[PDB]
RNA sequence: CCCGCGGUAAUUCCAGCUCCAAAAGCGUAUAUUAAUGCUGUUGCUGUUAAAGGGUUCGUAGUUGAACUGUGGGCCACGUA
RNA sequence: CCUUCCUCAAUCAAGAACCAAAGUGUGGGGAUCAAAGAUGAUUAGAGACCAUUGUAGUCCACACUGCAAACCAUGACACCC
RNA sequence: CUUCUUCACGCGAAAGCUUGGAGGUUACAGUCUCAGGGGGGAGUACGUUCGCAAGAGUGAAACUUAAAGAAAUUGACGGA
């Protein structure tokens, strides 16, 4: 089939935005997935979820409001460490002061911006503008 | 479209038109019902979805058959629900 | 995408999503021991059983009537089956369908069924086996 | 083709439209209207007009022939917009307190803060 | 928007879709722009309309009338 | 360059892998059925007079075909209908939108 | 109003022109602000939505400076006298019939003209005018059937309009509304104007 | 006319010295059609007026390759808006004139930007986004206060009378096909207030009809 | 170079003159580097333009979901 | 279907198992349709179209084969519109 | 299984493109896999391996050349 639900998740997120469906529930969650919700949800872009329960994994109710631009999912995930920064970033980002990368870390789930900040490397997740 | 609603809740049309496993979430869509033999004053557990039988031990005989859907139920087997 | 077949097998039952069973009436472990013992020794597969039972005893779902699945109790009470029991379905069928497939002049369809369930029944002891409960050195011939 | 040119239609037609009504179905004065009611150039050019404008009116005579007015009908339609008075097509309406829909009287009452009324659908039917 | 000393700098602060919030551009002939006119009672008093400037897309969608209708219910206007 | 879609054929979507080629009865190099039109008629037989004189002449009755008539199955594909005046290159749009 | 509540005899009115019931037993769904397959090619229409629809129109065409500017618009023969008597009345600019475009397609054509807007009433048949709102960013608030489609008409009014009174009448009786509004008609008038001459053509 | 009376409204109220500015177009939602409503509204010396594209156009027929001349004229002002032209025309010049309108009228906000972060004044891009023609690509991507930039000549000429200096290019297609760089550059040109900001966006305000805030104005000199 | 000049009133040939370009360097060759995301991790392709097998199984190969990871509590105040 | 069973899978070189026509061997098989051929006719030529037949084939038993504009010229599996 | 109304932007060079199209991708990135990579020479060669036998499988360089292609468009034309 598929595997990461979170990479499906985000194609299907974008298309949600794009056509303007404001509100997912999606099916059906890990531990993962919502660390990276929150990050977007931090940051301005989406409204707030809500993690439904099963008794078997999860289901998530989204709120969207319009302000994404692109959500992706990089397979592979990869090292980040410096220069690699820069490169990510400037790759994926419209321009270098807007968006986020977000790389899976030892502090956490995060993103690059924050972790240049934090000054830790990790391994790459994805990125949303 | 998608907006007066919600689609975490459903309402009065809303639930009923979801089908089965895709019912918000899935839930036996069988059940289970009492059924009683004219047979005797002794009556049976039951399955709205059976593949097999009941036996009335008031008299050992079957009221109902496979059947796939919900199973036949018959002769004036009178049954009630949970 | 259906590993022997194009269209899809939606079919289902739909799990107990409660898990506290069952809105009427409660039993006992000893009960259901009772039960499926006395099933057992009237000696379904247990799956079969526990079809059975489902709509016979009309006591449902077995995991749940005691914290379990019938399997283990059954094992651990030494009702075990013999073997792993889809890979038998699927065997005395494949069995019955050399059998048939012996009567048989060119039905390229007993092949075909043959050839998949005969895989999938190595998958599946491969899997037994990968699960430490073939019994090792073993395999279907 | 005597069809007659767009030209003469419009011309035939024309001078009804500025020169209303009079004319003929005539046409030999119709002809002389032509003649008199323009400044155009060749005879037959007239009296093709003419010979058109005796037919037109020839049919006007029994209508306002396919696009064709001369205004007053219009006028008559003007008054007699005015059925008013003696038209109520309006409470014709058998009843005030009505014959009707249930939840359209529910949505109504709720609306009508708890009005005593029974709540009936137009039939049930589809 | 701002410069790097802060302040606006670089012309035309942009529309939005008074709906949805996309962005509102600048070659948009199906957006529209609706002030409408409260009421008071008996009446409408004006210089107070609710103002819209809304995208196109929506009229392909049928929810130039219908989204607009959530957006009006959520702004309402007669309602029960 | 390409000009018909199911170019004849009405089986892609479904199941009918391959299906029923016919000598056509006018040509007849061997054919499939669904890119031959078909029109399957009844037939009408006489001219009105000679059927009066068959009228007068009818000394026959009723059964569910109160005089009978003929009936011809007819199945048109290229190599006949040409010729026939019969299936060519509409105006577009019809060459995809079924009879009523 | 304060309330803007239907009363027994707006009831009346309504049901009377004959707007109120489906065309086709159902219809355009997407419209789907019927609750009611309604026998012999109907539906009910729910009458909520379409009062609280017509008021709205009502809300924004009270802000137009110019009312002329507010365009009408009937290709049913059964709208144009009506159109014109909310015309007359408003000053509305008007639409009879076929169209003919280059309208404001054409600032260079006669036609001419900037509105701010459209109203329309059979979409369906009032294509080029939509495509013309769809030129040049303009709402069109349109009398809708069932099965109208809606497509860049942006405030549907849902309304069964076969010919009659039904359209005229609805017409008549929102115009009432909007002159209740600008314009200072009082409610408990009789509002003068009848569907008699709203109406249509004759004889 | 010379004397060209702004039929439109707009060009009207504009002419008429009421709301001269694009902006003022692309604010309040506006669309054209009249070419001197630009041609009025900005106007101050150069502005960075251009023709750019001197084509053949033919249709074989019977007796005739019929051949006309497509034209384009880029009309641009150094900051923040641009104008497209093409047109065709039986005479060449005509056809520059054609396009000459068509530049007037298919004038454009630039969002600008920097790289990096804001400077004193943006001259760049804002964002890297696509224009997509045909055959064509081009993504142009944020750059400071000192590039010479990637990719093609062409539109290079444009940017320049639209205001830009520093943006980085990433060029890709058949550039063989110069009609329609030209055309997807316009489009990129558009997408030059694409993207839903967070970088001022925030909420739009109400503004209404300039237009008709001057209706009976409008209504007047006028019927 | 390649597009092509040239059968005479040739724009590219012949000479002249004029001009041009780069320049004390410049022609050339061959190769090689980019242009080429025109071999592509980034970044190609494969319905009609190259390309997805007639069909299936299938070890190799790759790829492979969730879940028990989590912090919590309290206080202080300021504080939108 | 409230059955049991706990990832069981996925897709997949090699590698296997299939593949219409027709052919191909060993045997049916006989009627027809008809490759081969034969006849006409035609043509400028024409052993080609066209005709009139007619031999192999055809169906089949039995083998074997691998090639078929073997076309939803569209790998599979996935999740959506 | 649809057909397919009809709708979707979208995607596309178009032609065209649904179930869950060739859609949701140079804003380039779910897995697995096959294939493909100017044209011609040749899919051929005693190249080689299956195969009774056809021939399949597998599979070139030399030599050659500036195009070849595709869709649309208009035109022209037709023993249409």
């Amino acid at each position: 089939t598929m595997m990461s639900v979170l990479a499906n998740a985000l194609r299907c997120i974008a298309g949600a935005e794009r056509r303007g469906k404001r509100q997912v529930l999606i099916r059906p969650s890990s531990k993962v997935v919502v660390k990276f919700l929150q990050v977007m949800q931090k940051h301005g872009y989406i409204g707030e979820f809500e993690i439904v329960d099963d008794h078997r994994a999860g289901k998530i109710v989204v709120n969207l409001n319009g302000r994404l631009n692109k959500c992706g999912a990089i397979c592979p995930r990869f090292d980040c460490t410096a220069r690699d920064f820069e490169k990510w970033v400037k790759n994926i980002l419209p321009s270098r002061q807007f968006g986020f990368v977000v790389l899976t870390t030892s502090l956490g789930i995060m993103d690059h911006e924050e972790a240049r900040a934090r000054n830790t490397g990790g391994k790459v997740l994805g990125f949303f503008y | 479209g998608f907006f007066d609603s919600d689609l975490s809740y459903p309402t009065v049309r809303t639930e009923r038109m979801k089908h089965k496993r895709r019912r918000l979430v899935q839930g036996p869509n069988s059940y289970f019902m009492d059924v009683k033999c004219p047979g005797c004053k002794n009556i049976t557990v039951v399955y709205s979805h059976a593949t097999s039988e009941v036996k009335c031990n008031g008299c050992a005989t079957l009221l109902c058959r496979p059947t796939g859907g919900k199973a036949m139920l018959v002769t004036g087997c009178g049954f009630r629900k949970k | 995408v259906r590993m022997h077949g194009n269209g899809h097998g939606k079919a289902a039952s739909a799990l107990p999503y409660r898990r506290t069973p069952p809105t009427w009436l409660k039993s006992s472990s000893r009960d259901v021991i009772d039960a499926v013992c006395k099933l057992a020794k009237k000696g379904l597969s247990p799956s079969r059983i526990g079809m059975q039972l489902r709509d016979s005893m009309g006591i449902a779902q077995v995991k749940n009537v005691t914290g379990r699945k019938i399997l283990r109790i059954l094992k651990h009470k030494g009702m075990a089956p013999e073997i792993p029991e889809d890979l038998y379905c699927l065997i005395k069928r494949a069995t019955q369908m050399r059998k048939h497939l012996e009567r048989n002049t060119k039905d390229k369809d007993t092949k075909f069924r043959l050839i998949l369930v005969e895989s999938r029944i190595h998958r599946l002891a491969r899997y037994y086996r990968r699960v430490k409960q073939l019994p090792p050195t073993w395999k279907y011939e | 083709g005597k069809i007659r040119t767009k030209t003469v239609k419009r011309a035939s037609k024309q001078i009804v439209e500025k020169y209303f009504s009079k004319l003929n179905k005539d046409f030999y004065q119709n002809k002389r209207i032509v003649m008199d009611v323009t400044i155009a150039r060749s005879k037959k050019l007239k009296n093709k007009i003419a010979g058109y404008a005796t037919h037109i009116m020839k049919r006007l005579a029994r209508g306002p022939v396919r696009g064709i007015s001369l205004k007053l009908q219009e006028e008559e339609r003007e008054r007699r917009m005015d059925y008013v008075p003696e038209v109520s097509h309006v409470d014709q309406a058998i009843q005030d307190g009505i014959r009707v829909d249930k939840q359209t009287l529910a949505m109504l009452k709720r609306m009508e803060t708890g009005v005593p009324r029974h709540v009936l659908p137009n039939v049930v039917a589809a | 928007t701002y410069n790097e000393e802060g302040v606006n700098v670089d012309l035309y602060i942009p529309r939005k879709c008074h709906a949805t919030n996309s962005l509102i551009t600048s070659f948009d002939h199906s957006a529209v722009q609706i002030a409408i006119a409260n009421v008071d009672p008996n009446g409408v008093i004006d210089g107070t309309t609710t103002t819209l400037c809304i995208a196109g897309y929506l009229r392909c969608q049928g929810e130039s009338d219908h989204a607009i209708n959530h957006l009006a219910i959520a702004k309402g206007i007669v309602r029960i | 360059t390409t000009k018909r879609r199911n170019h004849g054929r009405a089986k892609p979507p479904c199941s009918r892998g391959r299906v029923r080629p016919v000598h056509c009865f006018n040509c007849s190099r061997l054919v499939p059925k669904d890119k031959s039109v078909g029109r399957f008629v009844v037939r009408r037989m006489l001219d009105q007079a000679s059927a009066r004189d068959v009228a007068e002449a009818s000394l026959i009755y009723g059964s569910g075909f109160p005089m009978p008539k003929l009936y011809m199955k007819q199945r048109y594909c290229i190599a006949c209908a040409i010729h026939s005046r019969t299936v060519r290159a509409r105006p577009v749009e019809d060459r995809k939108r079924r009879y009523t | 109003a304060k309330v803007l509540r239907m009363k027994e005899s707006d009831v009346q009115k309504l049901l009377a022109m004959h707007c109120h019931l489906g065309t086709k037993n159902s219809s355009s769904a997407m419209k789907k602000y019927i609750h009611g397959r309604t026998s012999d090619g109907t539906n009910i229409i729910d009458i909520h939505m379409t009062w609280e629809k017509l008021i709205l129109a009502a809300r924004v065409i009270a802000a137009v400076e110019n009312p002329q500017d507010v365009t009408v618009c009937s290709t049913r023969l059964f709208g144009q006298r009506a159109i014109f008597k909310f015309s007359q009345l408003v000053g509305t600019s008007f639409l009879g019939g076929r169209f003919i475009p280059g309208t404001f397609t054409n600032q260079i054509q006669k036609k001419f003209m900037q509105p701010r807007v459209l109203v329309v009433t059979d979409p369906r048949t009032d294509h080029q005018a939509l495509r013309e709102a769809s030129l040049v960013n303009i709402p069109v608030i349109a009398f809708c059937d069932t099965d109208a489609p809606l497509e860049f008409v942006d405030i549907a009014i849902p309304c069964n309009n076969r010919g009659r009174h039904s359209i005229s009448m609805m017409y008549w009786l929102l115009a009432r509304e909007v002159l209740r509004l600008r314009g200072t008609i009082p409610r408990s008038v009789p509002w003068e104007v009848k569907v008699d001459l709203f109406f249509y053509r004759d004889p | 006319e010379k004397e060209w009376v702004p039929c439109t409204k707009l060009g009207r109220l504009v002419k008429d010295q009421k709301i001269t500015s694009l902006e003022e177009i692309f604010l309040f939602s506006m669309p054209i059609k009249e070419h001197q409503i630009v041609d009025q509204l900005i106007r101050e010396g150069d502005l960075r007026d251009e023709m750019m594209l001197v084509f053949p156009v033919q249709k074989a027929t019977s007796a005739g390759q019929r051949t006309r001349f497509k034209a384009f004229n880029v009309v641009g002002d150094g900051n923040g808006h641009i104008g497209v032209g093409a047109r065709v025309g039986k005479e060449v010049s005509l056809a520059i004139r054609a396009s000459m309108i068509a530049a007037k009228l298919s004038i454009v906000p630039v969002r600008r930007g920097y790289w990096g972060n804001k400077i004193g004044e943006p001259h760049t891009i804002p964002i890297k986004v696509t224009g997509k023609c045909g055959s064509v690509a081009v993504r142009l991507i944020p750059a400071p206060r000192g590039a010479g930039i990637v990719a093609a000549p062409v539109p290079k000429k444009i940017l320049e009378f639209a205001g830009v200096e520093d943006v980085y290019t990433s060029s890709c297609g058949k550039t063989r096909t110069r009609g329609n760089f030209i055309m997807a550059t316009f489009y990129a040109l558009r997408k030059t207030y694409g993207f839903l900001t967070p970088d001022l966006w925030a909420e739009t305000e109400v503004s209404r009809d300039p237009t008709d805030e001057h209706s009976e104005f409008l209504s007047m000199g006028r019927k």
